[PDB]
């Protein structure tokens, strides 16, 4: 779990994979708007 | 509404000087220097460079303001609270990026349990933003904290580079309104060039995959998570609207376009008394570029305008270069006196100028020393015989002496090669885009060209050896400026233009354009043409741009003022005392969604 924050460094982050934004988004509305 | 109430405005560009977002927030600062009157504040990035020029340091006024300084420099984090120089009175929140230590490791990955967003080491500005936005939380969450019953706050953030501080101020659930206000999108600026049609497949584009193949993705997840996280998303341009509902996925709540502080003068016709002055200084550098070659009228010359950071494709050069090649023709083909002088003021690399350009100016300026010489042994002929009461015979008064000088002048003025396209020489001629076109399309400044190309590959300045005037004498000189563009997100070039007195052709995807199609009805009759190049093609859009400039061609000297007069009343609409209405509204907009507790629905 902590791997995705590293495969972040050197833009190794996946844009429809474990970063995804989709999930960033669902976790921005935890924090409701 | 008129609670009190204490907000901050949170940009990168805030005492830096970097990119065009300063320049947004130089002129906003006297609008919203009263609408919340010294309540507001400007949280930005600490430079040592820019501190002696913009930023002059002063104690807190309210002692809540005074620990919330002290307590955030303890801990590592260093606020030097002072006041920029600019007008208006912006009180500045000034903390050091250079602090990065203390927070950058621990919050970072407490960035990561929040927004789970990861920072490339790599990429330097991306772990200057995070800092930058972890710092304004502090000072925010203090502010919340160590001020008793704190009014209702708002966050106003400018650019990707704040839009990290945005999500964490909303993740802490601290009391705060969020606006974020993107002058430009990041993903857009890529997938303008990158991506044909971007414009026409702004619904289409993969929004994910798109970025993560710039290697971008980090950036595009901090401006979109942004979104997201401001009960108000806004905008400057309705275009860059549609951009962010198909890419940013946030619709923008209101579109409050950026504006100037527009320096009214006393005569409303001061400008056009200013247009006669310039365009003197422009016809003393056209009556030097040519010289033996000045067959054409330069009473009956028109100057076209076009400038900006040098992107062929974005700032639509390519669209203009091969309009001017039909506008050859169609001057040409008919009977027409019209010679039209296009000046292309983009920045380029430069090594020098071009010899024959300084000698056309040296030249320029012999053909007046040869005619000031001849002038006062004329004149000093006729005082002396205004003196002894004689009108002067007009033809012994210049002696074979003057007639050999004159005749020597002439001769030595004579040129065979035709006047330069580019005023400097460059490193890379063959490889520069605009040189490029101009030997392709066929404008080498001959004299059956009825349309002259003449290139600056640097920006104007007043301490030049070739056309002494800088940037806004220049625009004023200038008949027309024509700004065709694709990704403009607004018009500065062509929204300065309108500012001034001279009319400009904006487009329909640039920011400006879109703006004076909403505003007012008349697009071309206010003088403001606007061109459709989102719902035509290249060669149609050229097209469209060719029965423009020749309506301005077959415009009468008369004509010609009325619409630069016409232009003038389009200032007010460009100022911050009318364009900052937008933003005010947005903040009304987000204290009420946020907190609709004491703020009222405000439709
Ligand atoms: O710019 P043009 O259409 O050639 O007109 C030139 C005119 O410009 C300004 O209005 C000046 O005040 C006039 O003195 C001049 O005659």
């Amino acid at each position: 779990s902590e791997e995705r924050k590293e495969r972040w460094e050197q833009g190794q982050a996946d844009y429809m994979g474990a970063d995804s934004f989709d999930n960033i988004k669902r976790k921005l509305d935890t924090y409701l708007q | 509404d008129l609670e009190n109430a204490v907000l901050f405005e949170v940009a990168w560009e805030v005492a830096n000087k970097v990119g065009g977002i300063y320049t947004v927030l130089q002129t906003k600062a006297k609008v919203t220097g009263d609408e919340w009157g010294d309540n507001y504040f400007l949280v930005g990035p600490y430079t040592e460079q820019g501190v002696r020029t913009q930023v002059e340091l002063l104690e807190a006024p309210t002692p809540a303001l005074k620990r919330t300084l002290d307590s955030m420099n303890s801990k590592g984090c260093k606020v030097y609270f002072g006041r920029w120089l600019i007008e208006g009175g912006p009180l500045v929140v000034l903390l050091d990026v250079g602090a990065s230590a203390w927070a950058l490791e621990r919050w970072k990955g407490e960035l990561w349990d929040t927004c789970n967003i990861g920072v490339p080491w790599y990429d330097r500005e991306a772990n200057d933003a995070v800092l930058f936005g972890f710092l304004t939380t502090w000072f925010l969450g203090e502010f919340l904290a160590q001020s008793e019953e704190k009014p209702h706050v708002v966050a106003h953030f400018h650019e990707w580079l704040a839009g990290v501080g945005l999500c964490l101020c909303r993740a802490r659930r601290l009391p705060v309104a969020t606006i974020f206000t993107t002058h430009a999108t990041l993903l857009g600026r890529y997938l303008c060039a990158g991506a044909v049609d971007f414009y026409n497949n702004l619904e289409n584009f993969n929004v994910d995959k798109e970025a993560g193949e710039r290697q971008i993705y980090h950036r595009y997840c901090m401006e979109r998570a942004a979104a997201h996280c401001a009960h108000v998303f806004t905008t400057v341009s309705q275009i860059t609207a549609i951009e962010a509902q198909h890419l940013l996925k946030r619709k923008p709540d209101i579109v409050t376009p950026n504006g100037l502080n527009v320096k009214k003068f006393s005569a409303m016709h001061e400008f056009q008394n200013l247009h006669a002055q310039s365009k003197a200084r422009i016809q003393e550098f056209v009556r030097g570029h040519f010289y033996g070659h000045l067959d054409f009228n330069l009473d009956k010359t028109l100057y076209f305008f076009i400038a900006g950071r040098y992107e062929f494709s974005n700032k639509g050069a390519d669209v203009f270069l091969e309009a001017l090649a039909r506008l050859n023709y169609l001057l040409r083909v008919n009977g027409s006196e019209q010679t039209v002088v296009a000046f292309f003021i983009m920045p380029a690399r430069t090594n020098n100028f071009n010899v024959e350009t300084l000698k056309g100016q040296a030249v320029r300026k012999q053909l007046w020393d040869t005619a000031n010489t001849v002038k006062e042994k004329f004149g000093r002929k006729l005082y002396e015989s205004l003196l002894v009461g004689s009108l002067p015979d007009m033809n012994k008064m210049l002696d074979k002496e003057d007639f050999t000088m004159m005749k020597r002048a002439i001769f030595a003025t004579q040129r065979q090669s035709f006047p330069p396209v580019c005023t400097h020489n460059m490193l890379d001629d063959s490889s520069d885009p605009i040189l490029t076109t101009i030997r392709r399309i066929g404008l080498f400044n001959s004299s059956a060209d009825r349309v002259k190309v003449i290139f600056h590959p640097e920006f104007l300045s007043s301490t030049s050896p070739l056309l002494p005037v800088d940037y806004e004498e220049f625009v004023r000189g200038c008949h027309l400026g024509v700004f065709p563009s694709y990704y403009e997100p607004w018009g500065y070039t062509p929204a300065e233009c309108t500012v001034m007195g001279i009319p400009s052709i904006s487009t329909n995807l640039s920011g400006f354009g879109c703006f004076m199609e909403e505003h007012i009805a008349d697009p071309s009759a206010y003088g403001i043409y606007i061109l459709d190049r989102r719902f035509r093609s290249l060669d149609d859009s050229c097209s469209q741009l060719t029965s423009f400039l020749y309506s301005f061609c077959q415009q009468s000297r008369r004509q010609r003022i009325i619409q630069r007069n016409r232009t003038e009343r389009l200032s007010d609409l460009l100022d911050w005392k009318y364009l900052g209405r937008y933003y005010m509204s947005a903040r009304h907009m987000a204290l009420s969604k946020a907190f609709p507790e004491h703020f009222t629905y405000e439709p």
